[PDB]
């Protein structure tokens, strides 16, 4: 075909028409085994192959990427009847090779039919009756293994698969296929507050990880407990909202920073905590020696002054008691040294 | 003899200059001094790091020619080990492993290096949050992060770059919802600029890749998956989408402008890798391609010109084969192809600088690197006026 | 981390054995027997101290970062810069 | 030859010429300043020694021939054969 | 033991295992890796030794090229302040102050380098007397003085300088009067050869200006203050002026022969700096001068080819600014030229030996210090055939 | 000087002639006031100098 583009001069003449008529029959035998063999292709399905598997991986959901996929064979199909007819002339199906091919492009291409998965996918959609209205998130029981007790877990009331669903809608609506307009109305409403609801979860999840860090290292929580307030009373806040309202992204932001704000501080003082911790414990088994004693209490005392200058939460309690914790160090270290 | 000094040293993590040293020298230690046209060169295949792994995104080093980055999405093998996995690869010895590694949280979708620093390193995930990391420190957590707020990127971002030179540098970001967003280097946790690119009734543009005219800093083009290419005014007189184009009937995946320079101005020139095997080529000042690429269909990835020659480049299929394409002597069969072992989904190729040799991604981790023919790397000025010539052509 | 370091260093040509010496020599960890690479490891940072000795002597400045020795029976590596002293045993090939 | 060897030691990058240290410390050749490389040889010998028995006291069927003695600013060949150490000063790139 | 068995031991023929040893372990150290504009440079103005006092003469040190040597003449704010103080300034480190100072009785005015001696440092003086001046000696009066006899020079003299092979040199100064002399530079105590420059009978020559082309000392180029530039031959039968040349019709303010070699020849090309700011670039050669180069109301002080450049040169002003032509890049305009601060009269400008920084004289002591962009120091192998081009031009 | 030394043999053509110095005399003038601050440099300066 690539050799006949480079001639199309006298095609009109019917001179140089019988040498390719002569190989007219060879023509048709081989594009008839290049389209078996695209079809061979095809009929390893979608799912079964790696263009599903790389279509998710480019963001496409496999819905969608089937049915792209299918209108792309068949427009290639298209590309090559139209590419023959144009190479061999008008009315080569005048030909019984040329009608047998061409009844065969269209048993595949009726087998190559993308609408009734569409109109599938459409039902299914409208059946399960996806949506996000309600509360702006939810609170549920759960019994997490390895304790006895209900935990309740925090959740966030929307569900990550909407996006989906809006994704599909989009591409739909470009690909020439329309869809009930309850569903373009469900999807772009959930496009547009996705941004939100994403900020939403992505802010609990990180400020529950450090609550649960915090927690864990008890000696932190008193001094913590007041940022845990502010950031319980922002919850009580939002919590009583509905899911959609107008006060909905001046909260979300004001939440996401001070979550933020939140974790800085609790790395901050989880940080200064072991320090302060191993040098407390450097001093339990520290020399008998007025000076070390001096320089170790002098940085313990700068370590304190670094807390207090930063204006944490509940502070003096949390000296008096590294106070009560030094000093029955420093007996023990004086009945030693006595003795 | 201590038993415990030893042990707390050891349990102490003072090893960062330690560990440093000593990787950059142990592979080097590898070399057995001991006294008593396309040709594969470097297979890599990390198998820690890259067992049934789809490459994310490839990149060449311009400050170290000789260091790449590959990223990497969820692993389905295990969900409980690290899913983000970006990988740093060296040419400096040969050694089956990477230079270094990094993890993010989330599926990392794009990577490239800084222009800005030539050592620091930023990737685009799943989550659309850009990922900083620093390639001197020992660290597998991100150093920095993109707060995700609606005036920053939220949805999956596949395309990241660093316009400008290393004094007026601004990292330049897209997300798939539309969101164009430019950063500083310096402070990654507020976009510098943020709007969301919209072509015609306020409806956004789904773009999937996007590309710039080389030695040109705004006026941006980017490629959709719905199968149109635009051309977007970073700021100018007007933001937004300056052309609509004709484009491929089938989602664009790889745009590419033109980068060789020479004797002529050729950056005009792009060439975008669609769906259906065709490599659509043209210049911003025409609607319409200029020339189709068809000899197969269903899905060439990506197409990327070679810095020195003016009339090639290289587009890889999902088939399994790369296909070598040049312009000066055919514009209807490739000049060099070949297909790597086991025809596997090769997924993405990435012209090194100063090109003379193709670096090859895959589905499978895989990623191969080997050059080109001598007779067919090197251009000449008579490249580039038969390339103009042949543009002329229709 | 410690393990994954000494498996990599191990892995990347099946080293015989190595451990990690972050102090200046008398290492208590084992490879294959603690004999063989305590005395041995011991030995190697003498002879690192004198080599260190040797390369000031020209300039006192100037510091041993990289060593390797390459006889007919055997391979020993040493990148030592503060305490950190490396030890490798592998055929000379 | 000697001059064979001598142009195609001098090839290599920052060498000059060849030369060579007997067992007496002293280089057999002359090829730089005669003070500082002799005590420099006296040096190498030292340790070159010690090093040897290091290894033939773990190792006594071993023989040296490579040693990378490379700093922040050269690289040091040397390579003792039997009595004639063959010393290349060679920068590290 | 001593260097006389050794010479046996070599000879003896045990040495085929160290050859071998020596090639097995050359070919396996073979492989070598890796571990892992116009601008003002520097300022030199002394206070003590720089008030007022212009600057005379410059120079750069062959086997030093860290040091330059100040020359300055004129005492006119006290009598009882130093008449001529030669300052040397270093390169390597910055200081305030000279690395060493000079004074002669007379205005020292002409100095350089000395090449055979390397630290010793010769100058000429109003007066006409050669000075000396040996750095080993911590006095500064001159070390040795020519006497004042008509043998030597009487009249004040511009041009002193040696040349020569390292075990042949010649001290070849040049007064006003015409006369020329050379000297060993152990002895100086009498002329060893000496005669005056005069062309057809009852003709003698202003001499101001002189430069010896590179390699040759046998002839070369002297500068007159009549405007009207001469080629004399140092030694032989010709031994005197040889070339009539119109010039210009403004004193010679300047002389260099061409400074640099590596392609075709063009030492044959000479620069002269005259009165009334017409540059000629010219060869000996022919007696038209090529180009008259042409603008600005004031004129130059002194011109200086570039080292390493076959087409570059800077160029002197009075107003203060200092320009370099690139006869390559262009003929009609300066292709650098930049104006120190406070318009002085700049009167000297000596490349340095290595060509990648120029020095400037000043009308107030202020030596400035001057370094160029890459681009436009370093020249390529083309440069020297697009100067031979540009020369057939015309 | 030189910006219609690129001329040169160019106005020697009927209309180059006509199309030179009858819409540039304002800067024939121009450089005329040009040399009257060039030789303002002559004008006063003969010691001083």
């Amino acid at each position: 075909f690539r050799i006949f583009s480079r001639f199309n001069a006298l095609f009109v003449r019917p001179h140089i028409r019988g040498a390719i008529r002569e190989y007219q029959t060879q023509l048709i035998q081989r594009v008839k085994d290049d389209i078996e063999s695209l079809h061979d292709k095809f009929k390893v399905q979608y799912p079964q192959s790696q263009a599903c598997k790389m279509s998710h991986v480019r963001d496409l959901p496999p819905v969608s990427g089937s049915i792209i996929w299918a209108k792309q064979i068949d427009r290639q199909l298209t590309a090559y009847m139209k590419r023959v007819e144009d190479v061999l002339g008008k009315g080569w199906e005048n030909h019984v090779e040329g009608q047998k091919l061409k009844q065969d492009g269209d048993s595949f291409r009726m087998k190559l039919n993308t609408q009734e998965i569409f109109d599938d996918w459409a039902r299914k959609v409208q059946q399960r009756n996806l949506g996000v209205s309600g509360r702006i998130f939810t609170i549920e029981s759960t019994r997490v293994r390895g304790r006895t007790g209900n935990v309740l877990k925090l959740k966030v009331n929307f569900l990550p698969e909407i996006i989906t669903l809006s994704k599909e809608v989009r591409n739909l609506k470009w690909l020439g296929f329309r869809v009930p307009l309850a569903i373009v109305n469900k999807a772009h409403q959930a496009n547009q507050l996705y941004p939100f609801a994403i900020s939403l979860i992505e802010s609990v999840r990180t400020y529950e990880r450090t609550c649960e860090k915090v927690e864990e290292r008890n000696t932190i929580s008193l001094l913590v407990a007041g940022l845990k307030k502010e950031v319980q009373a922002l919850i009580a806040e939002g919590i009583a909202l509905v899911w959609e309202s107008y006060k909905l992204d001046p909260y979300v932001q004001r939440l996401a920073e001070t979550v933020f704000n939140f974790q800085e501080k609790v790395d901050d003082l989880l940080i200064i905590e072991e320090k302060i911790d191993l040098e407390v414990r450097s001093l339990e088994t520290c020399m008998y020696d007025h000076k070390t004693f001096s320089e170790i209490l002098n940085r313990v005392q700068k370590a304190v002054d670094d807390l207090n200058l930063h204006s944490y939460s509940n502070l003096p309690i949390w000296v008096n008691k590294l106070d009560m914790e030094i000093e029955r160090i420093l007996g023990v270290r004086l009945q030693a040294g006595l003795r | 003899l201590t038993e415990e000094e030893k042990q707390q040293i050891l349990h102490s993590e003072e090893f960062l200059s330690f560990f440093d040293h000593s990787t950059r020298i142990v592979e080097r230690a590898l070399s057995e001094q001991i006294n008593i046209k396309l040709s594969l060169n470097r297979q890599f295949f990390d198998e820690r790091w890259s067992k049934h792994r789809v490459v994310s995104c490839l990149d060449w080093s311009s400050q170290y020619p000789e260091l790449l980055v590959a990223s990497y999405n969820n692993n389905e093998d295990a969900p409980h080990e690290p899913d983000g996995v970006a990988l740093v690869w060296n040419m400096k010895y040969k050694k089956t492993t990477p230079e270094y590694v990094f993890h993010c949280q989330s599926a990392v979708m794009s990577a490239t290096f800084a222009k800005f620093h030539p050592n620091l390193v930023v990737g685009g995930t799943y989550s659309g949050q850009i990922v900083l990391w620093d390639n001197r420190s020992n660290k597998r957590t991100p150093v920095q992060r993109t707060p995700l707020s609606a005036a920053a990127h939220t949805h999956p971002v596949y395309c990241v770059n660093v316009v400008g030179t290393q004094n007026a540098h601004n990292l330049i970001s897209i997300s798939t919802d539309g969101k164009i967003c430019s950063w500083s280097l310096d402070m990654l946790s507020h976009p510098q600029d943020s709007m969301e690119l919209v072509h015609k009734q306020s409806k956004a543009v789904a773009v999937t890749s996007m590309s710039f005219p080389v030695g040109d800093v705004n006026n941006f083009v980017v490629g959709s998956e719905e199968g149109s290419v635009y051309t977007a005014c970073r700021h100018g007189s007007k933001a937004g989408i300056s052309e609509m184009f004709e484009g491929h009937q089938g989602p664009i995946t790889g745009i590419h402008c033109h980068a060789a320079v020479g004797a002529v101005d050729f950056s005009h020139l792009f060439v975008t890798s669609s769906f259906d095997w065709t490599v659509k080529l043209w210049t911003t000042k025409n609607n319409k391609p200029l020339y189709s690429f068809e000899d197969n269909a269903d899905y060439v990835y990506d197409v990327m010109w070679s810095p020195t020659h003016p009339a090639l480049f290289a587009c890889v299929d999902g088939m399994g084969r790369l296909d070598l394409w040049n312009l000066n002597n055919d514009t209807e069969v490739p000049t060099a192809s070949i297909s790597v072992e086991g025809n596997p989904a090769l997924n993405r190729v990435r012209w090194t600088h100063s090109g003379r040799e193709i670096a090859v991604g895959d589905s499978e981790g895989q990623i191969v690197i080997y050059d080109v023919g001598e007779q067919i790397a090197v251009p000449r000025n008579d490249e580039w006026a038969r390339f103009g010539r042949t543009l002329a052509e229709i | 981390e410690v393990e994954e370091t000494l498996k990599r260093l191990q892995s990347q040509k099946g080293v015989q054995g190595i451990i990690v010496v972050n102090t200046e020599g008398i290492p208590i960890k084992s490879t294959m027997d603690n004999p063989t690479t305590t005395q041995y490891a011991s030995l190697m940072h003498s002879f690192i101290l004198k080599a260190r000795s040797t390369v000031r002597d020209i300039d006192p400045q100037n510091d041993l970062t990289f060593l390797r020795i390459r006889s007919k029976k055997n391979e020993i590596m040493v990148a030592p810069d503060k305490d950190y002293f490396l030890i490798v045993i592998q055929n000379p090939t």
